[PDB]
């Protein structure tokens, strides 16, 4: 029902979306290949085989100062998307500075980093564990 | 907004979907003489008895556990259940009908628009932002090796060890016993249980670790008791949690920790091993213990073929790893039509729970 998911996977190409506050959010074509390391992106390789069908390689990029919600996001987004195509996609885990070769090979003038980013979606707590230790008194109530 | 609850053996994880951190975290405990739940509990102990209704990461009690509930929503998240999706958390192998319960209980006692269950080891991996690897998952009274691939558990090669945080304090109180210290009440052992967490550690050699306690004193710490005595620990510190490698020290014939990641990734098809070596995610209390990284890393190394490409990822915040990974799950604009409705249940009843939740 989302709506890219309804059009990912439909044709040959690259498909490119950039997480952003929980949500899959196109990036505009012309900026293919300009990543910011301070966030997390997925993208769609469809390759159109000789026997009609459609192949999918699903890569799902970290940058080296994107946020637990990001990298979190993308790797379940891409589980999803895989689903979505009848679990037909290959996975690829894509971190700054190790893509693999196939990865990179999307991007005929080379792939390019660019500093920042968007903001994570998390909001910030501060985590009140209750768990209070025995007092001298307590342990003396127990004993009796 | 949607609540998050990840219940464990010892502690429950509660808060809000896109929160990065859990609001509340206390013991999983009901306590009697009616009744009192979670840290008032436990900070009233020395007049009641309590008892634990999630055994080895299952629940056992289900009208203790509808406390501990109430309890989570009422006293420590203050909402009203029924205006807020839920999202809880279930070990890896929890019974058929056990899903079934939670999901009943959810609907029918407290009203829940929407609700869902995940796999705890899963959303670990997931917050560590990876969809295949193998998590170790450790808490207070249960240990796992989950492989995952592409998202999903492997079932097949899941290895469940009854080894964890409770067995390891009742440890460290035995040897510290043996040293000549006494710990003579229920109320005692939550005193052990914070000696190991502050002072236990992960030898990374241990038989010379044990020959370093024999020649010199600088492995021994001091520890202030609530009456004020300090005592010293010293090779217990290692002897505790070198027992998740070595199970015979508390008489269990079972592999310890590393072996049992090596069988577990031996049971999955040979394709997808780099990936389980390359990958192996530690979550849980009992992952804790600084060192158990750089021992897992030989140790797996040791046994695996010398080609091998092994990582450990032991995240900081490992002690909340499964929380984390429920609250960004929650909170994907993707995630709107995974949740079961109040009126998908009323019409198709909880067996719905094994169709729409994994
Ligand atoms: N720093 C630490 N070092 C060693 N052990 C720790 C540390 N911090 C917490 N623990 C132990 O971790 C356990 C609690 O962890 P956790 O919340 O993951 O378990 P749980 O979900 O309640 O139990 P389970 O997953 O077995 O059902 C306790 O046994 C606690 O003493
Ligand atoms: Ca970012
Ligand atoms: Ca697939
Ligand atoms: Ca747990």
């Amino acid at each position: 029902e989302h709506p890219e998911f309804l059009k990912a996977g439909k044709e040959p190409g690259l498909q490119i979306w950039r997480v952003e506050k929980f949500d899959l959010v196109p990036v505009p074509t012309n900026l293919y290949g300009d990543f910011f390391t301070g966030d997390a992106y997925v993208i769609l390789k469809t390759v159109q085989l000789r026997n009609g069908n459609l192949q999918y390689d699903l890569h799902y990029w970290l940058g080296n100062e994107c946020s637990q919600d990001e990298s979190g996001a993308a790797a379940i987004f891409t589980v999803q998307l895989d689903d979505y195509l009848n679990g037909r996609a290959v996975q690829h885990r894509e971190v700054q500075g190790f893509e693999s070769a196939t990865f990179l090979g999307y991007f005929k003038s080379g792939l390019k980093y660019k500093k920042g980013g968007v903001a994570s979606g998390f909001k910030h707590v501060e985590t009140q564990e209750k768990n209070p230790l025995p007092s001298k008194e307590t342990i003396e109530q127990e004993k009796q | 907004t949607a609540l998050v609850c990840d219940n464990g053996s010892g502690l429950v994880k509660a808060g809000f979907a896109g929160d990065d951190a859990p609001r509340a975290v206390f013991p999983s405990i009901v306590g009697r003489p009616d009744s009192y739940v979670g840290d008032e509990a436990q900070s009233k102990r020395g007049i009641l008895t309590l008892k634990y209704p999630i055994e080895h990461g299952i629940i056992t009690n289900w009208d203790d556990m509808e406390k501990i509930w109430h309890h989570t929503f009422y006293n420590e998240l203050r909402v009203a259940p029924e205006e807020h999706p839920t999202l809880l958390t279930e070990a890896p192998l929890n019974p058929k009908a056990n899903r079934e319960k939670m999901t009943q209980i959810m609907f029918e006692t407290f009203n829940v628009p929407a609700m869902y269950v995940a796999i705890q080891a899963v959303l670990s991996l997931y917050a560590s932002g990876r969809t295949t690897g193998i998590v170790l998952d450790s808490g207070d009274g249960v240990t796992h090796n989950v492989p995952i691939y592409e998202g999903y558990a492997l079932p097949h090669a899941i290895m469940r060890l009854d080894l964890a945080g409770r067995d390891l304090t009742d440890y460290l109180m035995k040897i510290l016993t043996e040293r000549g210290y006494s710990f003579v009440t229920t109320a005692e052992r939550e005193i052990v249980r914070d000696i190991k967490e502050k002072l236990c550690y992960v030898a990374l050699d241990f038989e010379n670790e044990m020959a370093t306690a024999a020649s010199s004193s600088s492995l021994e710490k001091s520890y202030e008791l609530p009456d004020g005595q300090v005592i010293t620990i010293g090779n217990e510190r290692f002897r505790c949690p070198e027992t998740l490698f070595q199970p015979s020290f508390i008489g269990m014939e079972s592999a310890g920790i590393h072996e049992t990641t090596y069988n577990s990734i031996m049971k999955c098809d040979i394709d997808i091993r780099k990936d389980l070596y390359a990958n192996n995610v530690m979550s849980g209390g009992t992952t804790m213990y600084p060192g158990i990284a750089d021992r897992m890393q030989k140790e797996i190394t040791a046994l695996a073929p010398s080609t091998m490409k092994i990582k450990i990822i032991a995240p900081p915040e490992r002690k909340y790893s499964v929380w984390i990974g429920g609250s960004i799950l929650a909170s994907l604009s993707t995630f709107q039509q995974m949740w079961i409705t109040k009126q998908e249940y009323d019409e198709a009843g909880p067996s719905i729970v094994h169709r729409k939740c994994f």
